[PDB]
């Protein structure tokens, strides 16, 4: 309503700009400094608002930072902060510097993730370890560990209690030869002195996320019991006892091959990421990146697979190349055959150089069946997304029969009446199902038998059914994404 | 079209020409591109070239049916025959300027009475200036204005025959040193030359310095200084002149310590030389390819600072107002070109690879020809087997 | 040198809801304008975020030159901008969405409005700010009508290789 | 559109010039012109015939003078059984009487003077205003051949002093030893060119040119007058040995030998880099332009040598140039 | 034409030439404007230059059905061949001055006996002074 | 080698990561005007399985055709049979020649690079 404007048009734009067609929930722990209320879901706007709302260096803050770095736009983020246990212990690490710098040089470190790297120049020759260990003054504040800068040794104490702070491996410079002169006679030793003790086990998912639909759940923890509760909640969301709120969850498991294989509880509702014992990056950062990428930031098309070096590239993570593949090939096959997600370096490069990880197979943790038979109906992640899309799409289509007159006893419809019967109803549904081939379904083996419509008067006994209730029975198959062929080869020395 | 939900009035624009509406009945166009295909003798291969867009053409057919259609038809023709081109609202191609090239009007009194048809043949017509085009140049600097501006300033003050007599010797001695600096620079650049002109130039330099009265004339002094720089500039092309000119600028940063007008006669030599050296240094920077945007702009800042210093000196106390204006205008002209070279000469861009890679592989992935890897050596540090993970390369302009 | 070589800066940018919303019985609307940012000791400064979105607002909310009619217009409101006679890209500023006229049923008029909107925002691709733009307009009743404008941006640093088209120039605004 | 070319004869405008063509070359002594006119005839009724074999003619291109007869120096009236009946005209510079008149010098041999004072007494028998901007040269002996045309002697005497002799657009006579210095347009490929044709012929270049000739001074003879006056000048652009030797027609002086030598060098060098260009829509010759043809790598300043405006009834407006450095 | 109230005798003028009436059967014309389209080399832009008006041209067809058509038809040809141009009343373009450029007379004795058709091709001709300007 | 190597991928308009654009960096030096590798893994599920299989055969022929171009073999042909959902077979026939010419009056030509005699 512009008084001095032109006559015919009045634009009147909206205040904000975004769609929030899909939502993502990130769950983790916070620190004392955080102002956000615990166990209450809140919306997250941008990185400028972080730190204060979720403490400095907290597990939740780091996970959120990577989520925003991947889904720059096109998805709405939510956070569910949690508090530490009653008697949680904090892990402690030690880094001792020994010797005296004999020449000018520089010292550089890599810990946890590339964002926390530091590079400071040693002042000059004849600087003892006390003047060294200035590394503390150079460590970034966001690092989840607190540096104390003791007399000749620097101690790193986790900012969050529990087992979460039990994953380190340091790559360092001052032990070999480097053009960026390593101050000769200086070395560093790495060791641990105290592990984490206790993790929280919230069990109130029915009260805080009571009846809200979330597309993707992300959990930044390694407690098996905590993950088990999340899976049970997802089951209830997919349950048949009430309207559904579909969703999916992402978790990670770390350890040796034997330990990892013991966590496969045939979870059709979770995608368990498997990592080795010597991963040079903090675990939850990688898991958060995978969840963020797999969120609507990429999966607005349910049938899209998040794999390969083009789609499943966790660009927001940088890690140096390791001396050994980590997951041996004989072990990679076993993990994939057992329903686990395995990641590896994107580009082969020189030993010690920087690279990025990518995902081999986008597969859930589904195995066997309710009747204990083995199948792969929900093996691939896209199957879950496609199934949810089919349910919503089918329900919308059937809405046109709401309040429509239905004739069941005498199937002839008078002239001028607006109605329908069973056969006409079934025919219309087949047209919809067939037309959707190539978008939500593959070619039906027998379309004449995979769709059935029956009135409630034919299922219940005499004088027990209700008027105007139907039963629809359907079977479908998602699009095929594979093929095998034999390549019999016959180099034949000529003979016509 | 598909579905019965078409509304032709909603997708076809209403025709018009020079503002007069009319009813359209057809719509055509003819686009294309000019080729120069060639086939060789006895060969099994053929070539091709590109020579620019081909001029378009449009054709429309109009129908009249209302009463007195002759008047509307006979009045619309008077618009087609008008002079010059005008806007045309093509039914499908939208507004576009054209110029009618012909029109056939068909009518009858017994076979078809009451309807008049007219076929038209338009042509695209873009306006053009009359002086067979007029365009600007943005590939070279203009040194004639600044050099002439410097000449006036130098002539205005440097006058050894009027300075107080017990300072003429010192002022002249300074001039001899200034020329000597150019002589040393030239001899360094053309060390390996053995032409017949090098001997002549060397003799000319020696003769002028040996003679004593040559510098008593402002006209003679200026001519030697200007010409001496001209030989220096043409001695070599490219990076060879960077060190030589920088040394001369260093020598011309001093200020006279005499008093009164005698100081002006000496500061004139210093100021004139530095401005001339800076101008020629800028020309030298324009004969080389910018290795990087950051490096290319760093070179420009080095020049703007020197020119800015001279402007302040020439405007300290309205010492030379006209010279101050000339310096200021030259600096903006230099910026217009130096900035363009840094940001647009090869049009560099930063890439984001997923890890370190060989130079050969990087070249193949980006451009599509491993033989172009030679260009990546100068822009990216790191060994040839560890380039990355961020690479500075040229824009692909397929 | 340090990898941050791109020295190009960003000037002020118009923003939606800069001066709040104007409310009326019909509905609530934004009032775009410049934004002021304050420091801890005064020293106010203007914001510069969302460059492309700010540029789009300028295109839509400005009348362009009006077509000749044969009856004429007063010199005050012929439309356009006098500064467009110096630019060399062979284009004129502003938009013409406000110059539509009631023609045929309401459905036809709405369709024409969409046509003008595309024809005006198409300039964004020409400048090189965005690689594609499209507007979806829906008609659902006599008084309720909505329109959504979608713009496509790119990241500052190239990551993909082998694009069918071309990398848009002036992409240092990364949007 | 505002008439980009208007033609005037004797002050009465030509409203029926069905075609036109105006040429101005720097390598001659007079421009030219040509106008085609539509003429009518109806039998058994009066007709009016001008048939003026001489009168002033002017050509204005885009509101600027571009030629000055004098005019109507030739009239022809074509005719056909078929197509039509028309007339043609022609014109040349005001100096078109020098190019066709044998000199009538009062005596026929100068005693001692400069070239300028000679060019004034030869041309001023026909009232043609000279426009001198070169450097005066003093010589001991000048004797113009008996009956030699005016355009022979001026051209002959100005060849040994590196003086270009060509006509301006206002009706004067300009003798120059360089370029007018009027900077023109930057003719860039892909912007205004329509066609081009460069060239580099080795058959018209010589690395070493030698000049010889005796002396005529008031009192000189013997060795100082026969074997002494020899001078050589070299180009150094052609990297081959193509020697040439020339004979001097005049009173040889060591300065004059080189001046004649340099004049030949400029002529040969220009003839070995001739270019042609067409620039579609329709200031002066001798100007300085910039060109760009990366295919042959033209990135050097250029100076025009000839100009031509041509028109047609079927709308073909064009303009040709003959550049050379 | 729209509506059934059209009246062709009221909208089409009666043809003529040099004052002799004749029955018209068709009416065409040709107009235009002479251009100078030019396209540069290696360039993405073109040009144009308006350079005068184009000469018109009219074509008409006549029919003779009345009794003894040969006398009228054979007598009208003697007018088209008369020297010089003359006034022409085009059925739709109004009175203009034109000169006949050609005429084909068609006739038969067995295929079509009793009707003569004659096509014409006129050209605009404006008088000009004889002193060429 | 020809079959088990990814050739250069066609442009898509969205792009590919620099790591896996396909092809081989050494193809920029060869002078025979060809590119290495095969593109049989770049097919996509289109229509019924019968259509997809037919397309796969087309790519296989288009790749192995390079063998005749090099001159190693005088002819190649692949026969593919579809029998059901999960059982598919493909047989590749390659024609060879003896080391020493024995027949005279061949319609075609003796393939160069036949010293491998196969």
């Amino acid at each position: 309503a512009l008084s001095d404007g032109f006559v015919r048009l009045c634009i009147d734009p909206s205040l904000n700009f975004f769609g929030e067609g899909c939502k993502i929930l990130v769950e983790g722990q916070i620190t004392d400094d955080a102002t956000a209320a615990e166990n209450v879901v809140t919306c997250v706007n941008s990185e400028l608002d972080l730190v204060e709302r979720f403490g400095q260096g907290s597990v939740l803050t780091e996970s959120l930072r990577k989520v925003f770095c991947m889904c720059k736009s096109g998805v709405s983020v939510y956070a569910l902060p949690r508090a530490d246990a009653a008697a949680a212990v904090s892990a402690v690490y030690t880094l001792t510097v020994t010797g005296t710098a004999l020449t000018d040089g520089r010292v550089q470190l890599y810990m946890g993730e590339a964002e926390y790297s530091l590079d400071i120049g040693v002042d000059e020759g004849d600087t003892p370890t006390q003047i060294a260990a200035k590394i503390v003054a150079a460590i970034s504040p966001d690092f989840p560990y607190e540096a104390t800068a003791a007399a000749g040794v620097i101690t790193l104490t986790a900012r969050n209690g529990g087992t979460i702070g039990n994953h380190l491996s340091v790559i360092y410079t001052n032990l070999g030869s480097c053009t960026s002169v390593t101050p000769e006679g200086v070395t560093v030793a790495f060791a641990q002195t105290t592990p984490g003790s206790v993790n929280p086990e919230p069990n109130d998912y029915a009260s805080v996320v009571n009846e809200c639909c979330f597309a993707v759940y992300v959990l930044s923890s390694d407690d098996t019991d905590w993950q088990e509760n999340l899976r049970d909640w997802i089951r209830s969301a997919w349950d048949c006892s009430k309207p559904q709120c579909f969703g999916h969850g992402y978790v990670f498991n770390k350890g040796t091959l034997g330990q990892v294989l013991a966590d496969g509880d045939n979870s059709a509702e979770l995608s368990r990421l498997a990592l080795p014992t010597t991963y040079p990056v903090l675990p939850y950062l990688t898991n958060a990146a995978y969840g963020a990428l797999s969120a609507c930031s990429t999966c607005e098309n349910p049938e899209l697979n998040v794999q390969g070096q083009t789609y499943g590239l966790l660009s927001c993570i940088n890690m140096p190349e390791s001396c050994t593949p980590g997951w041996e090939f004989t072990e990679v096959t076993q993990l994939q055959n057992n329903g686990f997600v395995v990641s590896g370096p994107a580009t082969t490069s020189g030993q010690g150089n920087f690279t990025s990880p990518y995902i081999y197979n986008d597969v859930t943790n589904y195995l066997r069946d309710e009747k204990n038979r083995p199948n792969a109906t929900f093996r691939d992640a896209s199957s879950r997304r496609l199934a949810a899309a089919t349910g919503v799409a089918l329900a919308t289509f059937l809405q046109q029969f709401n309040g429509l007159a239905v004739f069941t006893k005498n199937t002839n419809i008078k002239t001028g009446i607006i109605g329908t019967n069973l056969r006409l109803m079934l025919g219309k549904i087949r047209k919809w199902a067939s037309d959707n081939v190539g978008v939500l379904f593959s070619e039906f083996d027998n379309i004449n038998e995979d769709i059935q419509l029956v009135s409630d008067f034919d299922v219940q006994p005499k004088c027990v059914g209700q008027p105007g209730v139907f039963h629809l029975n359907m079977r479908y198959r998602p699009p095929v994404r594979g093929a095998r062929i034999n390549v019999n080869l016959v180099p034949a020395l000529f003979d016509n | 079209m598909a579905g019965p939900c078409y509304n032709p009035n909603e997708h076809y624009l209403p025709a018009s020409f020079k503002g007069v509406p009319f009813d359209a009945d057809s719509s055509d166009s003819e686009h294309g591109r000019n080729g120069a295909e060639a086939e060789f003798v006895f060969g099994e291969r053929t070539g091709y070239a590109d020579l620019g867009i081909k001029i378009r053409s449009y054709s429309i057919r109009a129908r009249f049916q209302t009463n007195d259609h002759v008047a509307l038809s006979n009045a619309f023709i008077a618009v087609l025959e008008s002079t010059g081109p005008g806007l045309l609202v093509h039914p499908t191609r939208g507004p576009v300027m054209a110029a009618c090239r012909s029109a056939r009007v068909t009518d009858s009194k017994v076979d078809a009475a009451g309807v008049t048809y007219i076929d038209i043949d338009f042509v695209e017509a873009n306006d053009t200036v009359t002086g067979f085009g007029l365009v600007g140049s943005l590939i070279a600097l203009a040194l004639s204005p600044i050099i002439t501006a410097t000449e006036e300033s130098f002539k205005r003050y440097y006058s050894p025959e009027n300075v107080r007599y017990y300072n003429s010797e010192t002022v002249i001695a300074t001039m001899a040193e200034a020329v000597q600096q150019v002589q040393t620079g030239y001899l360094a650049l053309s060390g390996n030359d053995t032409s017949q002109e090098k001997w002549t130039i060397v003799r000319d330099f020696r003769n002028v310095l040996i003679d004593e009265f040559t510098f008593f004339d402002p006209a003679n002094s200026w001519n030697v200084l200007r010409n001496g720089f001209s030989y220096l500039d043409s001695a070599a092309v490219g990076q060879d002149k960077f060190t030589i000119l920088r040394n001369i600028i260093n020598w011309s940063s001093s200020h006279s310590e005499l008093d009164g007008e005698s100081a002006d006669a000496q500061n004139a030599i210093f100021s004139a030389v530095r401005v001339l050296a800076t101008a020629y240094l800028s020309k030298a920077y324009m004969e080389t390819v910018a290795s990087t945007v950051n490096e290319g702009l760093a070179q420009y800042d080095q020049i703007a600072a020197i020119l800015e210093q001279e402007a302040q000196i020439a405007q300290e106390d309205c010492h030379d107002n006209e010279f101050f204006l000339s310096i200021r205008e030259f600096s903006v002209s230099v910026a217009r070109v130096m900035v363009n070279r840094a940001y647009n000469s090869p049009a560099l861009i930063v890439y984001s690879f997923p890890g370190t890679m060989h130079s050969l592989v990087v070249a193949w992935e980006i451009f599509g020809d491993a033989k172009r890897s030679r260009e990546l050596e100068g822009r990216n540090t790191g060994a040839p087997w560890a380039i990355g993970p961020k690479v500075i390369a040229e824009r692909v302009r397929a | 040198n340090f990898e941050t070589a791109d020295r190009r800066k960003r000037f002020w940018t118009t923003q939606v809801a800069a001066c709040g919303q104007s409310s009326d019985d019909c509905g609530d609307c934004a009032r775009p304008g410049l934004q002021l940012l304050c420091n801890g000791e005064g020293r106010i400064t203007i914001a510069t975020d969302n460059y492309v979105a700010g540029l789009a607002l300028n295109i839509l909310l400005t009348d362009a030159s009006k077509a000749d009619t044969g009856c004429g217009w007063t010199p005050g409101n012929r439309g356009g901008f006098w500064g467009d006679s110096f630019r060399s890209d062979n284009m004129r500023s502003g938009s013409k969405i406000r110059q539509v006229t009631a023609r045929g049923s309401m459905r036809e008029t709405v369709a024409l409005i969409r046509a003008y909107a595309i024809d005006d925002l198409k300039k964004l691709v020409a400048y090189g700010v965005a690689k594609s733009v499209d507007v979806d307009l829906t008609y659902q009743g006599s008084n309720k009508i909505d329109m959504t404008i979608m713009i496509q941006g790119v990241d500052g640093n190239e990551s993909r290789v082998g694009l069918t088209g071309e990398r848009i120039a002036n992409a240092w605004v990364w949007s | 559109m505002i008439k980009p070319m208007r033609i005037f004869i004797g002050g009465e405008e030509l409203e029926t010039y069905t075609s036109a063509r105006l040429q101005r070359t720097k390598k001659q002594l007079t421009g030219s012109l040509t106008v085609e006119i539509f003429l009518n005839y109806v039998p058994s009724k009066p007709v009016i015939v001008n048939a003026v074999r001489g009168k002033e003619i002017l050509v204005y291109v885009m509101g600027e003078l571009a030629f000055t007869g004098e005019g109507g120096s030739d009239v022809t009236v074509n005719f056909a059984k078929g197509q039509g009946y028309s007339v043609t005209l022609t014109a040349r510079g005001r100096t078109k009487y020098l190019v066709d008149s044998s000199h009538s010098h009062p005596t026929g041999s100068f005693k001692d003077t400069s070239d300028r004072k000679v060019i004034e007494a030869l041309v001023k028998e026909h009232k043609v205003v000279l426009d001198w901007q070169g450097t005066e040269v003093k010589e001991p002996k000048i004797t113009l051949r008996d009956g030699n045309r005016i355009f022979n002697e001026i051209f002959e005497r100005c060849n040994q002093n590196c003086h270009f002799a060509y006509e301006t657009r206002d009706g004067k006579l300009l003798v120059t030893d360089g370029t007018t210095g009027v900077v023109g347009e930057d003719i860039v490929l892909g912007q205004n060119i329509l066609d081009f044709s460069a060239e580099q012929s080795e058959d018209r270049a010589n690395s070493e040119i030698t000049v010889k000739g005796h002396r005529v001074a008031k009192d000189v003879w013997g060795k100082n007058a026969i074997v002494q006056p020899v001078q050589s000048v070299a180009d150094s652009w052609v990297g081959a040995n193509i020697p040439l030797t020339i004979q001097h027609y005049g009173d040889a002086t060591n300065e004059s030998l080189q001046r004649r030598a340099k004049f030949e060098a400029d002529r040969r060098a220009a003839e070995s880099k001739s270019v042609n260009v067409t620039v579609f829509h329709v200031w002066d010759i001798g100007n300085i332009h910039y060109v760009e043809i990366p295919p042959e790598g033209i990135f050097d300043v250029m100076e025009c040598v000839s100009l031509t405006y041509s028109v047609d009834a079927k709308s073909t407006l064009e303009t040709q140039l003959e550049l050379a450095p």
